Parts: structure tokens; C-alpha cells; sequence
């Protein structure tokens, strides 16, 4: 019998019942296939060792399901049968691959997915030494430091190294008097055979809204050892599994006037929860009619605006960045400002962008650059990461604009035509990178944008700051009367289907893929075909009270000439995209422009441009 | 190199391995664990690799190359040791000798690389030899990624009797091919990678022919042909008189300036107008 | 962390590259229970990157007769028009020379320029330039560019922060937005092209620091 | 740590506090905020430092609730259902069955105010509250209303807020002169015993899922009205400070109460001149209540009447029908239904909203703080928490038809000489 009268802790500690569990998980690990007649534990070993891992994962319902005691056994006394499972484990792969002896010799058996989810705040004494599964937020990290494993003194009379204790993560290791000269004094350890291994430890905490309905978020630690170091950083979700394993601290007891333990979470295997083939792309590409198919699949509820959706659009996949030969460094990044009065689906814009988009941050503007931190955690004063640096190769969303202070004005537009930062702060000096295109919506001043002034007055902004901006759509309202209804409708419609009693498929898959499999060239036939329009329309425009395209809009065509590349996977300029490419540049200028000259330069170009 | 980047490198496991395609890169990881080599020091310079691997190195690799379908492993060649460190194979210096005379990038008329490699055969000049292996190396890496790439995009033209292949000028490294000696390198090597990624049973068996451009000014490319590859071809080419024909019956212009009479230089145009007369005249 | 040797120290400067072969090791002084510290026992160290004939073509260079337009063409390859713009900078690189009179008084050694005119991005691109080829310089839009007088949070007391101008050894300063530098910094710059140093006396600081470099400035 | 209670204070005294410990299952039973009712032995305590001084300590055994609002022990229409007694559940059917409803509970709710039978109407259907939906993306549609009002000195206009925060459970009333920006919202404080920032909830979040009343709303700094938009727009309440990165629910509905731009209100003007409000916060609101005191002799006998009643009448001049506990019940009960809109009244409402954008139409007239989008979202809601009070499963004509009354006579008509 594997069961007999005894504690769980004490029953596997026995010679007898540790060997039946030693035979009995090697007859599970060679013999288990997967509803297709697969080893799976012959191709899954085998691909940890095409890596060199030391470090195989069992997931916990197939356990339960070929062997019934135990995964019985197992969250009782943990601290034992993740050790036989690693003798059992290592004497397999030393089997399938004879000679991986000479990489680390030692290998970790993970478990996935416990069946008992837990919450961070009800964790109590019911639980200490006992394998568990919990969930939340990561506040901390320290660096990765080396800790003793088998640690090996030396004695200072005599020339010879004590015996190779081992180190437990509750109390400093004690070594005895010599056995050679019974010299007990101050050892030190010998840097040459002591063994060590990674350490790292972490804060982590509550789900912001998750369990935190009414009260103050909870938090605990949690130690990650060698092979799981660095496998999350501050602001990731993921969800420990690990022993639950009780200190006795001497600092509580003289807070809290009673005797107080402290715990720790013994990390056994942490996995992330966040966000991470062609030949349809084909053809869905070669449609050659994509546009309009691709324009009404992002603002998937917000009715009208067609125009901005283009314009967003041609930002999200971008255009391309190319490294000019003069060393000059344009860039390749395309920025948008909008602007309107409330109540016109502004936020919702910026909000759909941060799903739909990858690796995007969002902030308001009521944090920009990274700044000094007392750590929770190890209580040092780090560098903390800002809000710029976050986006350093995706989007940044602003939000409230307008109310930005004079620090954080004078701090944006530096990132704008340098795209990197320096920091000569109280911790140290540092230059960092920081590419990110801006998606940002301003508010107009009166509470009303009105359009008898140029745009560059219902703004509220810094001159030279709307010049870092590629687009500057204008959003207005309406009270046409066909459009009421059609409005109206969709609205009551949502509010319909929802409460309880191009999809979303396609594109972030294609903005994966077109982001990579595109590099657009750049021909010389067009160099000439634009001319003839901006010798024409600077004149036009410096006729009256208004400043002509210039060359920081040609810059914001030529970039958004790429743009189209993404959605074709064209990549070679044409002379038809180029009727794209100057039809937005002004576009976005004749909107922002006069009473009277927002509609004479439309009588010249609207009906000239041949639109 | 390192023992790492030498096994993508070598055209002999870059084709078994089909380290061209993800699926069977992992057979590359797969190797190196059977033999107990840390992926840390294979990726490191042979030379500061740790003195306990490289004991039995030369019989642990022929032994787990049984193993996977390479059993010519092992070849019969010759060593030369001059002083303290100097350790030559004698397929180290072929390669850095015929990649000295060949450099792309071209300083003056074409006599002046000949009198450069001729320089680095004699041991007062090993400055030159320990530089014709910077060059050596980066085309070996440059080669690797052009059999990549008519691989990845299936430019290999199964025109008839023979394959049919070709090059374009955007993509990157390919002014290194232009030269009319270093092509037949990169032919022979396309061959083999070919003839053990492709399924077909035909075309397994069928001789290349291969052009690049030569000259933009002239609208020129220079056309190759290789025996029908396999493990004991007679290594009896046969193109010298198919495209003396060829050009003979389109009647076009031609240029057999060569020693060999495989390679040719050939009008843009008359491209189409060789191949299908050639095309017929092979049948 | 490293720790360099009895030959090893004073051998690179803050801002180099360097190629590292140490020892890495544990410190031995005798968050966790078993942790130590470590640092790497640097016992090797490199780093990564005038003549008689080439002296000659300078020499030649200086002597032919179109000398002046030569440099002037060769300063601003991108942006064209209005070479005066580029015919001015080309002697801010050179400056005068330092005279000393029998009575000590100095006289300067270097040249200002303001590029007025509307921010058109137009000139970061030759500020970004004129920084670029220069012996010594800097561009800038931190501590500031004057000295300032800070309270420390360690000392609990005021420290002195010398910025960019005491810095520049005989370099040069670009600017932009000469309307956006803090009002206090301004007032002090416009004290440091006066007199060319920089002196504080606050709260427990009194000290002097020579600006000796070049102001080339963009308005708007 | 625990705080003597309100009514215990000695008049001119800082309360004092102890430490209770809590030591068993009743290890979470506590929250801070709560009126709990602890029951122990004191003991007597050493410092361990030096192991004298010593120091008291309660140790509580149980811990529960002073009182309760339903004594039987302390989430759905059943599991309520369950715990009424046979008189409550006789006299919650009565009311859900009783017809002109909604007109004897303003009449029992405000009992001593005359007039302005339009604002009583608007803070009941805030009371009631709308539908909260969830987007499937990840988003989420606002469930609950907010009102504010403005009006002439000496109006009513506190007295509205005190009874809506002294009926109410769970509702916090506040001032605006005497608030900040990091006691609305949240704060974040160094405990130095654990050395770290931690977080501290605010008014905004202590009030959740009740009715914050802010009085005196346009006295607040300009960078303190900018917090509270920040949470009045997401229904969150981000942080990001010296060690905490952080998100927090707040589904709060505000009922707040100003004053016009120099003491009276100008009715010449739109509303963005005759108040100091930001602009974009006057956009989330959707319901105003501008009162306005044109000296009537015949009111000024009524409330004249009114208060000297209740001034010789102490405890008395307040018979209402549905006494004050009894309504408590009735509204725990009616706030657990989620009404569905019919086909019908689907398009009864796209129709009103043409009839109320056209109104503003160009020039017979004139109005202020023009009518958007906005206001649409703002009709369906109004109409799911009307019909919520009728106890009801879904929307008819009847409910959208007086959700759209209210509205019509909450926007007034711009005036000139
Ligand atoms: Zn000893």
C-alpha cells in the first residue's frame, strides 16, 4: 500500500514508499501519450534539450490523470517530491541524450496549472508549506544576485576546506570546529569550489480591479532561483505557483508586541498573462481594392469619420524610417493631433488604437521621462522607467494635451526631431533611446472650436510644437437631419446587444506580419511630379494671410508615401500613390486655415488636384 | 570561425540540416545536445573554446553524424605547422588564396588582385594569408544567404531538360557574383542545396544553367552550366558546345573569352532568344 | 563594477568603450539570507577608436589660391542657399587668439553668432553639423548650462553644478529657443558672454569657473 | 486600530484610538471606513525590546456591524428575495404594484421642501441608477447618472444634498473649499514601519457604487476640478507615483451643487459664461437643474409657513406614506433588475432625438450648452432607471415618453434685450 498510517510529510521521507515514488514517475514519463498515440515526454525533452533548458514542465491534469496517488501526494508535502522528480527526471534525459551531462546536470520539473486558482488576500496559516497558485501584478524587482548553494569554507590554521554544507533560504549556514585542528574560529568561504546560483526577488501584488473591489490592495514576496530569473519586469501580470514557505524575523515580533512570522512565496513556475499563414495575405493583398476593406475595420462602433480613419490608418502600420545618406536622420515615424469640440469620440479613438495596436502605452496630461524611485521592494533609490521610453518602438497615447506643464512642454518636443533622451538626474547621467510615434488630441479653446481664426488659435499650443506633428485633423459636429437617424440608431443598437441578457482577427495578424515582411523602395519618377504643384501653391498660398507647404510637409508626405507600402505590400513608389500621398498633405492643411481662404484655396486646388 | 558558424556555413551540413528553414534549424540544436557541446561555447571562437571539449571533438561529431543521414564526414587532407601559432589546413589556404584574387570591391586593372594572392603564398607574407581569411569569411556568410534565397522564393525554373535560375540586382550582396569566376562556386553550391531540399524525382537529376548580370552599361550577364550533380558524377561538362550552338543558330552576340568554355558573356536581349533555341537544340 | 590595478587606473576616462577581461569574482568583507556582492577583477583593458606628410596638405591647402570658398562649400552639404550663413561659420572654427597686453587684461579668443529667424528645422540641422565637426562641443536645448546652487539631499546643504559652458574647453555651444532657457539661466548666460567666467556667491558658495568656449545661437 | 465613535465625543476633544487585534476567522472582518462593534478583553502589553512599559490592547473575539440594517445575519433578485420577512416582502409587492409611485416617494422623500417638483424627479432617477454594459472589446459604458444643480442664493440647494447623504447608505458628502486633489481621488502615503508608499483610498472610492455629494463645486482649485474629471470620464482612477502603478474602480454617481458667477444667475448668457466649471466636465453631467428665485410673494408665505411649522413642531410636520426604512428595502430590491428596450421604444427614442436636435435648430430661438450625442446616451439611461423603479423587466413608451419630458425642460432658452 502507498498509503499507510503515517504524516504525508514523513510517509514519502521512507526508503521504501521515496523508491515506489521514484519507479513509479519514470513509468509516467517514458509512457504517456496525447489522444494522437504521442510521447509527449520523448519530443517535449527533446526540444528543451535542442536548447540547453534544464527546465521541463508537467502540466498538472495529465499527472491526475495517469497516476492517481500522486497527484494526491504532491500540494501536501512539495518540498520532497519535486525532489524525487527531478532524480527521476534527470536519470531519463540521461538516457534520451547520454553525454548532456555537460550541460548543468541538474534539472527542474515545473508544474503547469494547479486546479486551484487562489486570490493574494486569502492566504492563510492554513496554507504554510503547501504548493499553491495565485495571480497579480509584479511592483518589483531586484538585480539578479548570487546566492551560496553548496557552500565550502577553509580554515585559517590549516590549510583545509570544512565540509560543503548546504544553504537554506531561513538561516546563515554554521560551520563546526575544524576536524584537522579543532581551530573553531571565523572561517571564510573558498571562492574556487563553492557552488552559487541566480536570486532574485519580487513584490508582487493584487490585480488592480480584479479582487480590489473595496479595500486596499494586499501584496507579497516571492523568490525566483536560477533558471527563472529575469522572467518578469515591474507592471507584468502573471501568476506564481509555488510554495508557500514561513520565516521566523525578529523585527515583526518587536513591532507587533507578539510573536510574528514572516513569509515568502518559493516561485516554482511563473507564466505570464499578457498580449505577445500567408498565403491567404496573398490574395486578400493582391484584391487590389484593400483601402476601403482595411478603413472600415478600425473605428469598428464610431459612426462617420471616414476621413480621420484614413489618416489614422496610414499611422498605425507607419511608413519608413530611412537613414539618409547626408547624415541628416529623418524620421520614420508619423504623429497625429487631433482636435474638436467635446463629445465627438475623441478618447474613444485613442483608446481602440491602444487595443488594436501592439506594445502601446497610453497616459493623460493632467511621469514623461524616467525619474528616481524609492524601490518597494529593496527599498534603493533606482531610475524608474517613464512614459516615453515605454513606446520605444511602438505608440505613445496622450491624452489632455493642453494640460501639460512648462517642464513637460519643453521635455516632449525634444523627443520629436532627436527621438532620444538624456536623464542627468540625482541618479546618474545617461543618454537612452526613445522612438515612439504620438497619437494625441488637443481640446479648443471657448469650449467650441470655431473656424473663423486659423486653426493655430483654437489650439492653445506652442508654435513650434504643432510643426512635430505630420496630421492635424480637425474634428466639428453636425445637426444634418438624415444623418440624426442614422446616428441615432447605431447607438440604440449597441446599447442592445450588450448587457448580459475585417474582423479583429485579420488585421492584427496582418499588422504583424506587413509590419515585417515590406521594405518599400524608392524609385526616381516621382521627384519631378510634385514639383510642378508646390511652385504653383506656395505662391497661391503666401498670396494671402497663410504660410505655404513647406518642407517639413513635404517630409510628412514623402513619409506617408510608405505608408500605403504596409497595406499593399506594394513597397514601390508609383505615380498613383503619390495622387494619395499629396492629397493628404493638404488634406491636412487646408483645414487648418481662414474663414474665406479655407474655401478659396478649396476652389483652386479641391477642383485642381482633380481629387 | 567558431565550431557554430561553421556548421551553417559549410555547403555540406547547410543542405542535410536545411538550415535555411525553421522547421529544420532545430535538427542544428538537436546535434549539438547529442554531443554534450553548452550552447555557449559552440558559439564562441574555436580557438578559446575550454580545453576539455576538444579532446575526441574529430570522432564525437563523425559518430552523431550517423545519426542523422551524413556518413562522409571525415575527408584525407594535410597540415602545416610553421612556428608557435601558425596551424594551417590545406583547405584554409585554398580558401583564402581564391578569395584574395577574387575580392569584389576592384582598385585598378585586373592584374592587380593576381599579384596580391600570388604575394600571399610564401611564409614572409602571412600578413596577407591571416587577411585573405576576413575575406574568406565574409563570402562564405554572403553565400549562405543567397541560397536562401532562391530557396525561400523558388527561382529555380524547371525550364525543360535543365533547371533555370537567376538573379537580381536589389537584393543585397549580389555585386559580389559579378565577377565570371566566382559564379561557378555559387552555382555548384545552389546545385547541391537544391538537389536535397526538392521532392520531385526529375529534378533531382537535371543539370543548372545560371546567369547574372554582367555589365549594366553594355546590358550584359554572364551564363554558366553545371553537370547534372550527385554523389559520383564523372564530372564531364557539357555546355561549352550547347551554347556555341546556340548562339551559332540565333545567330547573337556572344563572347567565349574564357579559358573554360562553360562561361559566357550575353546580350540582355538575347536572353530569350539563346534559351529556347538552346532549349530545342539539348531537347 | 570593476576594480583596476596599479597600472590599469587613470587609463580611461568616463565616455569610452572599452573591452573588459577580468575575474569574476565575490566580494569577501566578512533581501536574502546568503547573498553576496560581485564585481569583475579587471586584469586586462582596451579601447576603441599628426604626421610629417600629412602636415603638407594643409600646408597646400592653405596656400591655394581659392583657399577661403574650399571650407565654406564643404560645411553644409544639405542644406543650400545664402552661403554667408555658412561663410561666417567657417571662421567661429578657427577664432581669433588670445592676446595678453602688459597689464594682464586679456582680450577674447572666440566669436558668437545669433541665426534669427522662424524655427523652420532648417537650422538644427547645422546646428547638429557645427557640433558634430567640431574639436570640442555641445548642443543643447538638465543641471542647466550656467552653475547652479542646489540643495543636496545628502549634504542637506548647496552644491555647486558647473552645466555646459564650464565644460567646453575652447569648444562650442549650440543653442535653440533662446526664449525657452530658464530666466535665471539666461541672465546668466548673458554674464558669461560678458565676462567669459562664471562666478556664484550664495549661500555657502564662492567660487569662479572659466567659460571659455563659443555661442553659436538660434532665435526664433 | 479603531477611533472613538462620532457620538461619543466630548464636546471639545480629539478623539482618542486603540489597537484591537483581531485573531481568528474573524481575521478580515474589519475594514477601514466601518462602524464595527468589537467585543474582547483588554489586556496589558510589554515592549519586547528590553525582554518595563507597558501598553493597553484590546483583543477582540468578535467583531460585527453596530447596527444592522437587516437583523437577520450579515447577491441576486433571489437570494434577497429569501431574506424578506413576510411583512417585507408583502410591502415591497404593495409598492411595486402601486400605481403614481413616482410621485409618493418625491413627496415622501422631500418632505419639507415646496416646489421644484422637477429637481425631486432628477435626484430619484439618480437614486434608482441606469444599466452598467460592457463592451465586448474591454471597455465600458458609464451605468450611472450625475446631477448637478445651480440656482440663486437661499434656494435649496444643500438641503437637497444633506437629505439625499443622510437617506442614503453608503453615500459621503463632502465640501469643495475644504477638500484637495489627493483626498477625492486617492493618495499614496510612506508607512514607515513597512518603509513603503502603499495606497490610500479617497472620497471618490470610499463612496463606490453610492453617491458622492459635493457642495459648493465650483470653490475648488483649477488642478483639483482636473482629478475629478479624470474619474468622472474613465470611471477610474489611475496612480502612478513615487513606487505605485496603479488602476482603481470608481463607479460613483456625483451629485453636486453650485453657485453662478457673481452671486445670481444671468439669464442672457449660455451656461459656460454664467459658471466657472472647466469645459470638458460640463459635458459629463447630462443632467442640470438651473433654479432660479424670482421673489415670488406667494412662495415666501409657504416656506415661510413651512419652517415655522417644523420649529414648533419639532419632531413632527414630517408624515409621509412609505416611511424611510421601508423605501431603503424597496430600493436594495428594484436595483437588482437590468431592463431591455423593445423594438418599439427603440425607435420612439431615435425619433426624440430628431425632435431635440432640431429645436436648437437655426433662427427662431436659441439655448445653451447646445445639444450633442451626448445627450442621446443620457435619454436610454434615464429611461432604464425609470423603469427600474417600476419594478419592471424592460422599456415601454410610458418610461422613454417621461425620460424625454425631463430632459426637454432641463435646457433652458438663451434670452436678449
Ligand atoms: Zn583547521
Amino acid at each position: 500500500e502507498d498509503l499507510k498510517g503515517h504524516s504525508v510529510r514523513e510517509w514519502v521521507s521512507m526508503a521504501g514508499p521515496r523508491l515506489e515514488i521514484h519507479h513509479r514517475f519514470k513509468n509516467f514519463l517514458r509512457t504517456h501519450v496525447d489522444s494522437h498515440g504521442h510521447n509527449v515526454f520523448k519530443e517535449r525533452i527533446s526540444d528543451m534539450c535542442k536548447e540547453n533548458r534544464e527546465s521541463l514542465v508537467v502540466n498538472y491534469e495529465d499527472l491526475a490523470a495517469r497516476e492517481h496517488v500522486l497527484a494526491y501526494f504532491l500540494p501536501e508535502a512539495p518540498a520532497e517530491l519535486l525532489q524525487i522528480f527531478d532524480e527521476a527526471a534527470l536519470e531519463v534525459v540521461l538516457a534520451m541524450y547520454p553525454k548532456y551531462d555537460r550541460i548543468t546536470n541538474h534539472i527542474h520539473v515545473r508544474i503547469s496549472h494547479l486546479p486551484l486558482v487562489e486570490e493574494l488576500r486569502s492566504l492563510r496559516q492554513l496554507h504554510l508549506n503547501q504548493l499553491i497558485r495565485t495571480s497579480g501584478v509584479v511592483t518589483s524587482c531586484t538585480g539578479v544576485l548570487p546566492q551560496l548553494s553548496m557552500v565550502k569554507y577553509n580554515c585559517n590554521k590549516c590549510n583545509f576546506v570544512l565540509g560543503p554544507f548546504c544553504q537554506s533560504q531561513n538561516q546563515e549556514v554554521k560551520p563546526g570546529s575544524c576536524p584537522e585542528c579543532q581551530s573553531a574560529g571565523p572561517f571564510e568561504v573558498n571562492m574556487e569550489e563553492t557552488i552559487y546560483q541566480n536570486y532574485q526577488r519580487i513584490r508582487i501584488q493584487e490585480s488592480p480591479g480584479k479582487v480590489a473591489a473595496g479595500r486596499l490592495p494586499r501584496s507579497k514576496d516571492a523568490i525566483l532561483l536560477a533558471d527563472l530569473v529575469d522572467s518578469c519586469k515591474p507592471g507584468d501580470e502573471i501568476e506564481l505557483t509555488g510554495i508557500y514557505h514561513n520565516n521566523y524575523d525578529g523585527s515583526l515580533n518587536t513591532a507587533n508586541g507578539f510573536p510574528v512570522f514572516a513569509t515568502v512565496i518559493l516561485a516554482n513556475h511563473v507564466a505570464k498573462k499578457d498580449n505577445k499563414d500567408v498565403k491567404m495575405i496573398t490574395s486578400l493583398s493582391k484584391d487590389q481594392q484593400i483601402g476601403e476593406k482595411i478603413f472600415a475595420s478600425i473605428a469598428p462602433s464610431i459612426y462617420g469619420h471616414e476621413d480621420i480613419k484614413r489618416g489614422l490608418a496610414l499611422a498605425l502600420f507607419g511608413g519608413e524610417p530611412k537613414n539618409p545618406g547626408g547624415k541628416h536622420k529623418v524620421r520614420g515615424d508619423i504623429n497625429v493631433l487631433l482636435c474638436g469640440d467635446p463629445g465627438t469620440a475623441k478618447s474613444q479613438f485613442l483608446k481602440y488604437i491602444e487595443k488594436v495596436s501592439s506594445r502601446a502605452i497610453f497616459t493623460t496630461g493632467q511621469g514623461l521621462t524616467a525619474y528616481v524611485q524609492r524601490h518597494p521592494v529593496s527599498r534603493e533609490w533606482t531610475l524608474e522607467a517613464g512614459a516615453l521610453v515605454l513606446a520605444d518602438r511602438g505608440v505613445c497615447l496622450i491624452d489632455e494635451f493642453d494640460k501639460m506643464n512648462d517642464q513637460d512642454r519643453t521635455s516632449i518636443h525634444e523627443a520629436m526631431e532627436q527621438q532620444s533622451i538624456s536623464i542627468s538626474k540625482a541618479g546618474i547621467v545617461t543618454s537612452l533611446q526613445a522612438r515612439c510615434t504620438v497619437i494625441a488630441a488637443a481640446n479648443p479653446i471657448g469650449g467650441r472650436y470655431d473656424p473663423s481664426l486659423t486653426f493655430s488659435e483654437n489650439v492653445d499650443l506652442t508654435e513650434p510644437i504643432i510643426s512635430r506633428f505630420d496630421i492635424l485633423c480637425v474634428v466639428r459636429d453636425t445637426v444634418d437631419p438624415v444623418q440624426d437617424e442614422m446616428l441615432a440608431r447605431f447607438v440604440v443598437g449597441s446599447h442592445v446587444r450588450h448587457h448580459p441578457s475585417l474582423p479583429q482577427e485579420v488585421l492584427k495578424k496582418y499588422i504583424i506580419y506587413a509590419k515585417e515582411r515590406v521594405h518599400p523602395k524608392l524609385n526616381q519618377m516621382d521627384q519631378d511630379k510634385v514639383a510642378k504643384m508646390y511652385s504653383d501653391l506656395r505662391k497661391e498660398s503666401m498670396a494671402t494671410g497663410s504660410i505655404p507647404i513647406t518642407v517639413r510637409h513635404i517630409e510628412s508626405m514623402i513619409r506617408m508615401a510608405e505608408a500605403h507600402a504596409r497595406i499593399h505590400l506594394r513597397d514601390y513608389v508609383i505615380e498613383d500613390d503619390v495622387n494619395m500621398a499629396i492629397r493628404v498633405m493638404l488634406e491636412s492643411f487646408i483645414d487648418t486655415q481662414k474663414f474665406s481662404v479655407m474655401r478659396s484655396m478649396r476652389k483652386t486646388f479641391a477642383r485642381y488636384l482633380s481629387f | 570561425w567558431s565550431l557554430h558558424d561553421s556548421l551553417c556555413n559549410t555547403s555540406y551540413t547547410a543542405a542535410r540540416f536545411k538550415l535555411w528553414s525553421v522547421h529544420g534549424q532545430k535538427r542544428l540544436q538537436e546535434f549539438l545536445a547529442d554531443m554534450g557541446l553548452p550552447l555557449k561555447q559552440v558559439k564562441q571562437k574555436f580557438q578559446a573554446m575550454d580545453i576539455s571539449l576538444k579532446e575526441n571533438l574529430r570522432e564525437m561529431i563523425e559518430q552523431s553524424a550517423n545519426k542523422f543521414g551524413m556518413k562522409d564526414m571525415r575527408v584525407q587532407t594535410f597540415s602545416i605547422h610553421f612556428g608557435f601559432k601558425h596551424k594551417f589546413l590545406a583547405s584554409d589556404v585554398v580558401f583564402a588564396t581564391m578569395s584574395l584574387m577574387e575580392s569584389p570591391e576592384k582598385d585598378g586593372s585586373g592584374t592587380d588582385h593576381f599579384i596580391q594572392a600570388l604575394d600571399s603564398l610564401s611564409r614572409s607574407n602571412l600578413d596577407k594569408l591571416y587577411h585573405g581569411l576576413e575575406l574568406a569569411k565574409k563570402q562564405l556568410r554572403a553565400t549562405q544567404q543567397t541560397i536562401a534565397s532562391c530557396l525561400c522564393t523558388n527561382l529555380v525554373i524547371s525550364q525543360g531538360p535543365f533547371l533555370y535560375c537567376s538573379l537580381m540586382e536589389g537584393t543585397p550582396d549580389v555585386m559580389l557574383f559579378s565577377r565570371p569566376a566566382s559564379l561557378s562556386l555559387l552555382s555548384k553550391h545552389l546545385l547541391k542545396s537544391f538537389v536535397c531540399s526538392t521532392k520531385n524525382r526529375r529534378c533531382k537529376l537535371l543539370p543548372l544553367v545560371m546567369a547574372a548580370p554582367l555589365s549594366m552599361e553594355h546590358g550584359t550577364v554572364t551564363v554558366v552550366g553545371i553537370p547534372p550533380e550527385t554523389d559520383s558524377s564523372d564530372r564531364k561538362n557539357f555546355f561549352g558546345r550547347a551554347f556555341e550552338k546556340a548562339a551559332e543558330s540565333t545567330s547573337s552576340r556572344m563572347l567565349h573569352n574564357h579559358f573554360d568554355l562553360s562561361v559566357i558573356e550575353l546580350k540582355a536581349e538575347d536572353r530569350s532568344k539563346f534559351l529556347d533555341a538552346l532549349i530545342s537544340l539539348l531537347s | 563594477q570593476l576594480y583596476c590595478d596599479r597600472y590599469l587606473c587613470d587609463k580611461v576616462v568616463p565616455g569610452n568603450r572599452v573591452t573588459i577581461m577580468g575575474i569574476y569574482s565575490i566580494k569577501k568583507f566578512g533581501v536574502g539570507v546568503g547573498i553576496r556582492s560581485s564585481y569583475i577583477r579587471v586584469l586586462g583593458i582596451q579601447v576603441d577608436t599628426v604626421s610629417p606628410q600629412e602636415e603638407e596638405e594643409f600646408r597646400r591647402l592653405a596656400a591655394l589660391p581659392n583657399v577661403y570658398e574650399v571650407i565654406s562649400k564643404s560645411i553644409a552639404p544639405s542644406i543650400f542657399g545664402g552661403t554667408d550663413m555658412k561663410k561666417a561659420i567657417a571662421c567661429l572654427l578657427f577664432g581669433g587668439s588670445r592676446k595678453r597686453l602688459p597689464d594682464g587684461l586679456t582680450r577674447r579668443g572666440d566669436i558668437n553668432l545669433l541665426m534669427l529667424g522662424d524655427p523652420g528645422t532648417a537650422k538644427s540641422q547645422l546646428l547638429k553639423f557645427v557640433e558634430k565637426c567640431s574639436p570640442i562641443g555641445v548642443y543643447t536645448s538638465a543641471a542647466g548650462l550656467t552653475a547652479s546652487v542646489m540643495r543636496d539631499p545628502s549634504s542637506r546643504n548647496f552644491i555647486m553644478e558647473g552645466g555646459a559652458m564650464v565644460l567646453a574647453d575652447g569648444g562650442v555651444v549650440c543653442i535653440d529657443e533662446f526664449d525657452k532657457m530658464r530666466e535665471d539661466d539666461r541672465v546668466a548666460i548673458h554674464e558669461a558672454m560678458e565676462q567669459q567666467t562664471i562666478s556664484i556667491a550664495k549661500a555657502g558658495i564662492t567660487t569662479t569657473l572659466n567659460s571659455r568656449c563659443s555661442v553659436l545661437a538660434a532665435a526664433n | 486600530r479603531i477611533q472613538e465613535t462620532q457620538a461619543e465625543l466630548p464636546r471639545g476633544s480629539i478623539p482618542r484610538s486603540l489597537e484591537v487585534i483581531l485573531r481568528a476567522e474573524a481575521v478580515e472582518s474589519a475594514q477601514a471606513g466601518d462602524k464595527c462593534d468589537f467585543t474582547g478583553t483588554l489586556i496589558v502589553v510589554p515592549d519586547v525590546s528590553k525582554l518595563l512599559s507597558y501598553r493597553l490592547v484590546f483583543l477582540a473575539c468578535c467583531v460585527a456591524p453596530t447596527n444592522p440594517r437587516f437583523g437577520g445575519k450579515e447577491q441576486t433578485a433571489e437570494s434577497i428575495k429569501n431574506q424578506m420577512t413576510v411583512k417585507e416582502w408583502e410591502k415591497v409587492f404593495e409598492m411595486s404594484q402601486d400605481k403614481n409611485l413616482y410621485h409618493n416617494l418625491c413627496t415622501s422623500l422631500f418632505p419639507t421642501i415646496h416646489g421644484n417638483d422637477e429637481v425631486k424627479r432628477g435626484v430619484l432617477l439618480m437614486l434608482f441608477g441606469g444599466v452598467p454594459k460592457t463592451t465586448g472589446e474591454g471597455t465600458s459604458l458609464r451605468g450611472d447618472i450625475n446631477v448637478c444643480i445651480v440656482g440663486d442664493p437661499s434656494t435649496a440647494k444643500s438641503q437637497f444634498l444633506k437629505h439625499v447623504e443622510e437617506f442614503s447608505p453608503r453615500a459621503v458628502y463632502t465640501s469643495g473649499k475644504a477638500s484637495s486633489a489627493a483626498g477625492l481621488t486617492a493618495a499614496v502615503v510612506r508607512d514607515e514601519e513597512s518603509h513603503e508608499f502603499v495606497i490610500e483610498a479617497g472620497a471618490l472610492m470610499l463612496a463606490d457604487n453610492g453617491v458622492c455629494c459635493i457642495d459648493e463645486f465650483d470653490k475648488m482649485d483649477v488642478r483639483d476640478q482636473v482629478a475629478i474629471h479624470e474619474a468622472m470620464e474613465q470611471q477610474t482612477i489611475s496612480i502612478t507615483k513615487a513606487g505605485v502603478k496603479a488602476t482603481l474602480n470608481a463607479r460613483t454617481s456625483i451629485l453636486a451643487a453650485a453657485n453662478p458667477i457673481s452671486g445670481h444667475y444671468d439669464r442672457s448668457k449660455s451656461l459656460k459664461q454664467n459658471i466657472n466649471l472647466s469645459a470638458p466636465i460640463m459635458s459629463r453631467f447630462d443632467l442640470f437643474f438651473i433654479l432660479v428665485d424670482e421673489c415670488n410673494e406667494v412662495t415666501d408665505y409657504a416656506i415661510a409657513r413651512r419652517i415655522v411649522d417644523l420649529h414648533s413642531r419639532i419632531e413632527e410636520s414630517i408624515d409621509r406614506v412609505y416611511s424611510l426604512d421601508d423605501i431603503r428595502r424597496y430600493l436594495l430590491f428594484a436595483r437588482q433588475f437590468k431592463p431591455k428596450i423593445s423594438k418599439e421604444s427603440e425607435d420612439f427614442i431615435v425619433e426624440q432625438y430628431k425632435h431635440l436636435r432640431q429645436r436648437d435648430g437655426s433662427g427662431v430661438t436659441k439655448s445653451s450648452w447646445r445639444i450633442t450625442v451626448r445627450q442621446l446616451e443620457s435619454m436610454i439611461r434615464l429611461s432604464e432607471a425609470m423603469a427600474r423603479m417600476h419594478c419592471c423587466d424592460e422599456v415601454q413608451p410610458k418610461h422613454v415618453k417621461e425620460a424625454f419630458r425631463l430632459l426637454n425642460k432641463s435646457i433652458i432658452r438663451v434670452e436678449t434685450p
